[PDB]
RNA sequence: CUCGCACACGCUUACAUCAGUAACUAAUAAUAUACUGAUAAUUAACAACCAAUAAACCAAAACAACACUAAAACGUUUAUUAA
RNA sequence: ACGAGCUACCCAUGAGCAGUUUAAAAGAACCAACUCAUCUAUGUGGCAAAAUAGUGAGAAGACUUGUAGGUAGAGGUGAAAA
RNA sequence: ACCAAAGCUAGCUCAACAUACUAAACAAAUACAAAAAUACACCAAAAUAAAAUAAAACAUUCACCUAACAUUAAAGUAUAGGAGAUAGAAAUUUUUAUCCUGACGCUAUAGAGAUAGUACCGUAAGGGAAAGAUGAAAGAAUAAAAUAAAAGUAAAAAAAAGCAAA
């Protein structure tokens, strides 16, 4: 399932249907609309995973993993570099874990640096004569592999039991289809033996 | 006054108002005002045996899935016809006249289920 | 905004595109064509330039046709070209007088006319125009032939031209299947209009009607893509056969 | 919207059938004429005006009925009656002196001597005495009895010449028919209907006849005693 | 047939032009019904030997009434078309003749 | 079939299963399958409306490209 | 002090359970059938949809015995077909 | 173009009138339900854009009333009050 | 000190080009009382524009008034007009292909009515709105800075006498 926004929406980094979303923006609300640099998906080469370096704000020159990208507000964001400090355990007389959270970062100010030399370099997309397209350095003149990133599921197919209600692989890739000229219904009927043998009359259609 | 952007259903009528709710009927009005329900017309579902069936309603996380590959008439043609003719043209007894023998149907009316009048629901 | 295209020519771009551009070139150039009728309720001028008599000066001078309203009754029947003239008149024939409202209708007559080429009798609705041109040109069936679409403004008379020139063309043997002398001697008097096939199952038809007739001969089943896969597969076969 | 008419009955029958008024309002709904409306509930009983229809062409002699109630009828002024022969009964229009159990006798033929005219009987007009007194009167043969039919009226055969019979009817007015056509002889039934007096304004709106419009109309030339001459001979027989 | 007339003038348009009308152009004066003018007198050749007009072959002059009722309908005579007028006289020159 | 109700639209008609044939349906046979001389005006004022929607949907579209790059000097 | 129970027509959940009412509804509070949220609900025997084609059939309802006039809605049977 | 769900009048289909006096279901009489609205007093941004209280007229009929249909503005309908 | 005040965006407007013009959705149900799978039919209809106005009235007349021929001139000319108000051509002439298209148009009482033909108002045809403002981050509300500037109040009720001021 998915939900519906309205063209006047504003990006926080919360989910949409989430509670905190909601109560930021109530259904009944339309801010001032932020300029976005369009950046297509062929354009877009920061991905989540992969490290990078921090040119302006108070950690100048500190290097980070990208946590989350954002592509409607143009966002990135590091874990633990560009930090403010929160409370998130608030009660009525009590009060404490006050946890870094980290702001979000825009593309002209996160780019991303190859692991050979570990300095900031510009990406740019090239074709490979394998026909991979792959992200290739300008100021080295190197290649940098996708930065692999674990799903937002939370399971690895490395270490996976199956349950009472999972199949096998060997029988989920099993194949047993034989490309014949007979509908599912005529084949399960024959199968379970099902003998009709009067016809249907003319039916108009109109 | 009334509604206008509310649903027409039979409970916002009088008593002579009784309209469906979108069921298929099941058979006629009888001889005395009963009604007599059709047999034929009441869907029979055709449930399989499912007590040594080996598969479960999930697959395994590692199986690996495939390249999309949506079935086309052409390769359900080369699937199931192209052998049986390249072998008979091999072997000359090809006959263009007569197709019924290779699963072309030339009339839908014959056979119970039918494909362009769609004689099945489902 | 504006349209790129005027809404005058948006009849005709609809006539270019579609199923209108499949009609027969002849049928769409009878259509396109717009003859002038000939007057009727009105007295046509000779001459372009006449001289002012109280100008003494020579000055161009035309002729507008005076709008004709044609009720849908007369489409059933033959009315010489004229109908309902729908206008105004000054009481007393003075300009200073009222303005009234005028409806002029022609005197309608139940005659029963025959065909020689269809050996039949129709019994339509006339007037004495269509009698006095009937005389004139010597023969309803003359008449029917003679007069074009623009002169005869009338359907069943489009279908009676229709019907003669098929007859006339197929050179039917039901005019008079015992008398073959009398039908060619019917048939030999009416070769001024004779129509190629082509054409002559075109004249009298509507641009509904047209429309409906080309979708007739056009509609055709869905061939089952089987035939055309197994014609494939046989041409392949029979190369790789010839290309060895 | 418009409405269909409730006489929609192909088959003749003796049992009355029911009948929906319209006060004075016309297939498309407008009133047409006033006054019209209000009035008791009605069945309408089929009254076979054609008195000379023999059951079978086999017999197409004249015949003898028997006259099995005189009834009141409430869509005319006249009693009706019920007449049995054969197979078949019919409601006529009663005479003054119908009873039960009388005889009728209908006839279609013309002799060189006059029949002697009971009242119950019906003759052609050529068979009757020159001074007879008739009632549904029919104006061309075999077409029916649209002349007189009101309650004590009556016709009175004045001179039978080229064979073609002349009658007087109640308006005082000479008419001229074929002496084939069939009439009834006597008066008609309910002699003293003239006589009746509406006790109150109530017993006109059960007639169904609604009061008359309250607005004053000052009159025209029209009212006055006109003392016009009486128009000529209404002649039916079709001269070469 | 009814003929009417302007009363008013209607300005010229020579490229070819529709003329632009007015509400004034729909006021007509009735200059003449032909249905009132003295019929013309319809010609006819005879093809049958009638008792009033004459024998077969002859050019004779009858009102359109009887022309369009009488000698038409029945076949006892055809039109003066100069096709028709033809036979007649090959008929004659071959009657004289023969 | 591709139809034309009265209301000048063409729509996709699908048809449905009778017992008896198209010219002897009670219900059917009321049904108007073609638009009468006075739903022109309406189709084109539909057609004109649509025009509006596209044109200054596109001029929309203009004037937000052209305030982004007035915004992002990257040239 | 006494306009109550149900059905028809009409409104469509405003009905029921729990919880909250600083404020929003009650022309004010208490709290709640009238506000808020969550969860549930009206189960057919009553009511709606529920034969045509010809024929025998004049004879009112008003305790209907029998009548009056203003002449009066309301039905069975027979025969042919009713999955 | 839209309006007879109020109202004016008709057309179908139904329903009401208890008690008393009278050979009476008599467009009779007393008086309920019910239908109207004579007079007065409150009310007058009112309970109410026509009401409340008292008092009145009819109450087996030219009566009241439910449902549904019809008559549409150069018109409808009207026991004429434009 | 309350009430409050200020954002710059949503989007609109006018033209050019333009494929050549009733968008997307149309699984099932939708002109039975629309969204109700299923029974022997009936279907279709045309007949001038009028008037408000100008002629200082109003009767003949009254440009545009949902019908193509555009432009430079002939020309407001010939003509038509209660010859009044006003209406008004034609014969004959000129018009070189494409890009160079955006804005001395508006910024939430403006610009489309529009956040929307939605709420709401009418039985219906129909009419028809107002309502947004923090920040790079609110996954920075023991939240931070700018005005504390309208009318209306409070801080702080008034002391003979008077168009309230000079
Ligand atoms: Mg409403
Ligand atoms: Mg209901
Ligand atoms: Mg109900
Ligand atoms: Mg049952
Ligand atoms: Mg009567
Ligand atoms: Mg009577
Ligand atoms: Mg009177
Ligand atoms: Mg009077
Ligand atoms: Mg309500
Ligand atoms: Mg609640
Ligand atoms: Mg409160
Ligand atoms: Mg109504
Ligand atoms: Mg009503
Ligand atoms: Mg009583
Ligand atoms: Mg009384
Ligand atoms: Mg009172
Ligand atoms: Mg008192
Ligand atoms: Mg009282
Ligand atoms: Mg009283
Ligand atoms: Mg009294
Ligand atoms: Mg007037
Ligand atoms: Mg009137
Ligand atoms: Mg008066
Ligand atoms: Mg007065
Ligand atoms: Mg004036
Ligand atoms: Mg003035
Ligand atoms: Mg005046
Ligand atoms: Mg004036
Ligand atoms: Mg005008
Ligand atoms: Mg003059
Ligand atoms: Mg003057
Ligand atoms: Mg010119
Ligand atoms: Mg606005
Ligand atoms: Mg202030
Ligand atoms: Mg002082």
């Amino acid at each position: 399932s998915k939900v519906t926004l309205p063209p006047n929406y504003r990006y926080g980094m919360s989910r949409p249907g989430s509670l905190s979303d909601k109560r930021k923006n109530p259904p009944g609300t339309r801010r001032r609309r932020v300029p976005v640099e369009p950046i297509s998906d062929e354009d877009w080469h920061l991905f989540c995973g992969d490290k990078v370096e921090i040119l302006e704000g108070k950690d100048a020159g500190k290097q980070g993993k990208v946590v989350q990208v954002i592509r409607q507000r143009n966002w990135v964001v590091v874990e633990g570099l560009n930090t403010h400090y929160r409370y998130v355990g608030k009660t009525v007389d009590y009060r404490g874990t006050m946890i870094p959270s980290e702001a979000p970062l825009l593309h002209n100010q996160v780019k991303l640096v190859d692991p050979t030399d570990r300095k900031p370099t510009d990406v740019e997309w090239r074709f490979t004569e394998a026909g991979e397209r792959v992200r290739v350095s300008t100021r080295s003149g190197r290649i940098i592999p996708k930065p692999e990133f674990p799903r937002a599921d939370g399971i690895v197919p490395e270490t996976w039991i199956d349950g009472p209600k999972d199949t096998s692989v060997e029988d989920a890739l099993e194949k047993t289809y034989v490309p014949r000229l007979k509908t599912l219904e005529e084949e399960v009927m024959e199968a379970m033996g099902i003998q009709e043998t009067r016809r249907h009359k003319k039916v108009y259609w109109y | 006054g009334a509604d206008r952007m509310s649903k027409w259903t039979s409970k916002r009528g009088p008593r002579t108002f009784c309209k469906g709710r979108g069921a298929k009927g099941t058979g006629f009005h009888g001889r005395d005002g009963k009604f007599v329900q059709i047999k034929e017309m009441i869907p029979e579902l055709v449930v399989p045996e499912l007590a040594g069936f080996k598969l479960k309603p999930y697959v395994n996380y590692r199986a690996p899935e495939g390249t999309d590959t949506p079935l086309t008439a052409k390769q359900l043609f080369l699937e199931t016809a192209a052998p049986a003719i390249e072998k008979d043209f091999k072997a000359g007894t090809f006959d263009p006249e007569h197709l019924e023998k290779y699963g072309f149907e030339p009339t839908q009316e014959g056979k119970l289920f039918q494909l362009y009048p769609k004689n099945f629901p489902r | 905004p504006l349209h790129k295209v005027p809404v005058g020519l948006w009849k005709q771009l609809r006539l270019w595109e579609g199923i209108y551009s499949r009609l027969p070139r002849h049928y769409l150039r009878s259509l396109e064509e717009a003859r002038t009728p000939t007057p009727v309720h009105y007295r046509p001028h000779g001459a372009k330039f006449k001289i002012n008599p109280k100008n003494w000066q020579r000055e161009r001078v035309e002729d507008v046709p005076i709008p004709v309203h044609y009720p849908p009754e007369s489409q059933l029947g033959l009315w010489g070209g004229e109908g309902w003239v729908l206008g105004h008149r000054y009481v007393n024939n003075d300009k200073l007088s009222k303005r009234v409202r005028k409806v002029w209708k022609p005197q309608l007559f139940q005659r029963e006319l025959y065909s020689e080429i269809l050996d039949k009798r129709f019994t339509v609705t006339v007037t004495m125009r269509t009698l006095d041109l009937i005389d004139q040109a010597c023969g309803f069936d003359f008449y029917i032939l003679k007069t074009p679409k623009e002169d005869l403004c009338s359907k069943f008379g489009m279908d009676l031209k229709r019907g003669m020139l098929l007859r006339l063309a197929r050179q039917d043997p039901q005019l008079h299947p015992d008398d073959p002398a009398r039908r060619a001697a019917i048939y030999d008097r009416y070769k001024a209009f004779v129509i190629p096939e082509a054409e002559a199952e075109w004249v009298g038809l509507t641009l509904d009607e047209a429309v409906e007739k080309q979708r007739l001969l056009e509609e055709k089943d869905p061939i089952p893509l089987f035939k055309i896969f197994v014609e494939e597969l046989l041409g392949q076969l029979q190369q790789q056969a010839l290309s060895e | 919207a418009t409405s269909v008419s409730w006489k929609s009955r192909t088959k003749y029958t003796v049992m009355p059938v029911k009948m929906r008024k319209s006060g004075g309002r016309n297939h498309t709904g407008q009133i047409q004429v006033h006054g019209i409306g209000g009035g008791h509930k009605q069945r309408y009983r089929m009254i076979d005006f054609l008195r000379f229809r023999p059951e079978h062409e086999s017999k197409p002699g004249p015949f003898e009925e028997k006259v099995i109630a005189v009834r009141y009828d409430p869509c005319r002024s006249a009693d009706i009656a019920l007449v049995a022969g054969g197979n078949r009964k019919r409601w006529i229009i009663a005479t003054e002196n119908m009873k039960a159990g009388d005889t009728v006798l209908n006839s279609d033929h013309i002799g060189r001597m006059a029949v002697a005219a009971r009242e119950g009987d019906a003759h052609p007009l050529g068979a009757l005495p020159v001074g007879t007194l008739i009632n549904n009167v029919e104006s061309e043969p075999g077409r029916g009895a649209q002349y007189i039919r009101a309650a004590g009226t009556c016709g009175v055969l004045l001179r039978k010449v080229n064979g073609t019979a002349i009658i007087q009817l109640p308006s005082k007015r000479q008419m001229q028919v074929l002496e084939t056509c069939i009439a009834t002889v006597g008066r008609v039934s309910n002699v003293d209907h003239n006589k009746r007096v509406i006790g109150k304004a109530g017993r006109n709106r059960w007639l169904g006849k609604r009061p008359n419009s309250g607005l004053w109309q000052r009159k025209g030339g029209w009212a006055g005693r006109k003392i016009r001459p009486l128009p000529p001979m209404k002649s039916y027989v079709k001269l070469p | 047939t009814v003929i009417v007339e302007r009363w008013w003038k209607v300005p010229l348009a020579g490229e070819g032009r529709k003329p632009r009308l007015h509400r004034r152009h729909r006021v007509y004066k009735l200059v003449e019904d032909t249905k009132h003018r003295p019929k013309d007198n319809l010609e006819l050749v005879l093809t049958q030997s009638v008792e009033e007009l004459g024998v077969r072959g002859d050019l004779v002059s009858v009102k359109k009434s009887v022309g369009r009722n009488r000698l038409l309908p029945q076949g006892l005579a055809v039109y003066a078309s100069p096709e028709n007028k033809k036979l007649f006289e090959e008929e004659k020159l071959l009657r004289q003749e023969g | 079939a591709w139809r034309r109700d009265i209301f000048g639209r063409i729509i996709w008609h699908k048809f449905k299963q009778w017992p008896i044939p198209w010219y002897l349906n009670k219900k059917y046979n009321r049904k108007r399958f073609f638009a009468m001389p006075y739903v022109e005006r309406f189709v084109r004022m539909r057609i004109e409306k649509q025009a509006r929607i596209k044109a200054r949907k596109r001029s929309l579209e203009r004037k937000k490209e052209k305030f982004l790059q007035e915004k992002f000097p990257h040239l």
